RNA sequence: CCGAGUGUUACAGCCCCCCCGGCAGCAGCACUCGCCGAAUCCCGGGGCCGAGGGAGCGAGACCCGUCGCCGCGCUCUCCC
RNA sequence: GGCGGGUCGCGCCGUCGGGCCCGGGGGGCCACGCGCGCGUCCCCCGAAGGGGGGGACGGCGGAGAGCGCACGGGGUCGGC
RNA sequence: AGAACUGGCGCUGCGGGAUGAACCGAACGCCGGGUUAAGGCGCCCGAUGCCGACGCUCAUCAGACCCCAGAAAAGGUGUU
RNA sequence: UAGCCCUGAAAAUGGAUGGCGCUGGAGCGUCGGGCCCAUACCCGGCCGUCGCCGGCGUCGAGAGUGGACGGGAGCGGCGGCCCGGAGCCCCGCGGACGCUACGCCGCGACGAGUAGGAGGGCCGCUGCGGUGAGCCUUGAAGCCUAGGGCGCGGGCCCGG
RNA sequence: GGUUGGCCUCGGAUAGCCGGUCCCCGCCGGGGGUCCGGUGCGGAGUGCCCUUCGUCCUGGGAAACGGGGCGCGGCCGGAA
């Protein structure tokens, strides 16, 4: 028995939409990021560019 | 032949879809209708004689033993150790002095400079401050100081590789006279090409160690333990 | 004259509390709001211990089952 | 003259629900014979009770060749 | 001494109760890794060698953990 | 009024919060986060038992969860001069193990034990009927053995 | 069996440590004013050796005592 939530390829043996279900949580969680690292830099940007 | 066309995000899964792929690579325009030497047979030669001979090589065994065992159950990729993936630690990069642990050396600071093909990375301190040649070292069996020297252009020797350093021996002498090998005595007079390309090394980065305040004083130490000096209280 | 420690009544001439209207822009956050969490969740790295046990519907197989299930790529079209 | 129960229509809320739909003016989709004809729906041209389109179909008229890889894939091998 | 209901001991090792038939956990083929229960973690004795929290208490007989192995009425301008 | 402490509070061998000791606690109460280890729990190995099976296809020619012939009509596809037709393997004569059926194999769950009851014994002792073209004065039985092993055990085999 | 040694104030803890002009105890010790430092840096969370691979060539800085000794000769301190 190996095992689900450890590897992958099992989990698509057992359930194929595993992985369109993982690729969409490392999608968005990119951007998620991608934006709030844009974001915290463009309060600090024009608050130097007072500076 | 194109390259992958669905770059991996993570391991094992591609960044676009199954329908993203089918557009990508324009299937929809390509879909597909359209649909032993044993051996030449050797000459006669002879009178009273006719039939170039039958085809036959590679003929049935001679002897089978007597017992024997089964197949084995085919397993998924246990490739060899021309094959498995080599990795570095992030603490040693190329110009890292190191601190060689278990050798022969045991404590000489070296300068670490190219990772083999092996994993065993490629090394020398400099045979002028320490005692160390081109060796080969394992790669967990040193630590990676935190300093460190630029050596990214020195130059690099192609022929210096796995097969390069390697040990040798030739066993003739099926008899027990009391030779031992006739030639394990041999500590390695091959070193008259040896004694070359190091030196095509060596004057290069000396300078690179000579432009450091005190770091060639720091080559020709060892390293030690002594009293209150604990590791994990240590910053190497 | 200044500095300091006490005791008194007095509600700004340090401040604090309760209201009556607002902005930056909100982070369970500049380790106290720590809450409760995940179809609202994934990634990566270490340390330990173990590795038990003739799969070929094909070819009439042939030195030698790198095989099934599963998930993928490339070519059998072109261009950049 | 007040209070509850059942019923209707009014505007108002919610990342409501119907994959809804219906027409108009980048991200995702395990969704892919241009020819045209089998049912069904929709938008249309002036008519006025015809045709032309697109859509989806659990039916039929349009409707093979698997090559050589890699692998979190039926309990470790090293061709260290 | 004699009943009721249930569980145990007898027929049963093991971990804890210093010790033990019956208490508390838990029931047992021979091992390796992981985790726990009851119970603990000054030193015998594995584990608080946590910069643990908050108080109460001084005994010229202190106190200290189920069964369980020592005490009552009364009394104290002893401290809280 | 009620918490801790004290008085009430006396027994014969010397003595027991288990001891040593302990008073910014190693005491008491109320809590925390760590941490420790049972034969218990989880994962893995191996042994047995029990339950449900598998394989007589050794079928390298076996192939069959539907099957053939051969005639009435239609194709996609194989070779065109739009008419068209079974090839029995063979350039290799080849292809592991097995299945004491009382045997072999697979999967899953389980394993305390007195009195007691069943099963298995290729455990052992003595004697008989068969049988090993058994063994031996080139050394049997017996006994001894810091010798080598096997079996979970009953025990057994070998060396000296 | 061990992998370098520390060659030493008394002590206080609601307190101690260092340096210090003056007047008293056979050229040393007792006191006070003064200057210091102090979550101890004149800090065993420290200190001196040292992490010393050796040698040769060869210049600077530092150092004019040499450092190990089988030396020889001397003295005098440490009885818990
Ligand atoms: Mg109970
Ligand atoms: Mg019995």
């Amino acid at each position: 028995k190996k095992n689900p939530l450890k590897n992958l390829r099992i989990m698509l043996k057992l359930n194929p939409y595993a992985k369109t279900m993982r690729r969409n949580t490392i999608l968005r969680q990119a951007r998620n990021h991608k934006l709030r690292v844009d974001k915290a830099a463009a309060a600090a940007a024009a608050l130097q560019a007072k500076s | 032949p194109h390259c992958s066309r669905n770059p991996v995000l993570v391991r094992g899964i591609g960044r676009y879809s199954r329908s993203a792929m089918y557009s990508r690579k324009a299937m929809y325009k390509r879909k597909y209708s359209a649909a032993v030497l044993a051996t030449v047979t050797k000459p006669v030669g002879g009178d009273k004689n006719g039939g170039t001979r039958v085809v036959k090589l590679r003929k049935m065994p001679r002897y089978y033993p007597t017992e024997d065992v089964p197949r084995k159950l085919l397993s998924h990729g246990k490739k060899p150790f021309s094959q498995h993936v080599r990795k570095l630690r992030a603490s040693i990069t190329p110009g890292t002095i190191l601190i060689i642990l278990t050798g022969r050396h045991r404590g000489k600071r070296v300068v670490f400079l190219k990772q083999l093909a092996s994993g065993l990375l490629l090394v020398t301190g400099p045979l002028v401050l320490n005692r160390v040649p081109l060796r080969r070292t394992h790669q967990k069996f040193v630590i990676a100081t935190s300093t460190k020297i630029d050596i990214s252009n020195v130059k690099i020797p192609k022929h210096l590789t796995d097969a390069y350093f390697k040990k040798k021996k030739l066993r003739k002498p099926r008899h027990q006279e009391g030779e031992i090998f006739d030639t394990e005595k041999e500590k390695y007079e091959i070193t008259e090409q040896r004694k070359i390309d190091q030196k095509a090394v060596d004057s290069q980065i000396l300078p690179k160690i000579k432009a450091i305040p005190q770091l060639q004083g720091y080559l020709r130490s060892v390293f030690a333990l002594t009293n209150g000096i604990y590791p994990h209280k240590l910053v190497f």
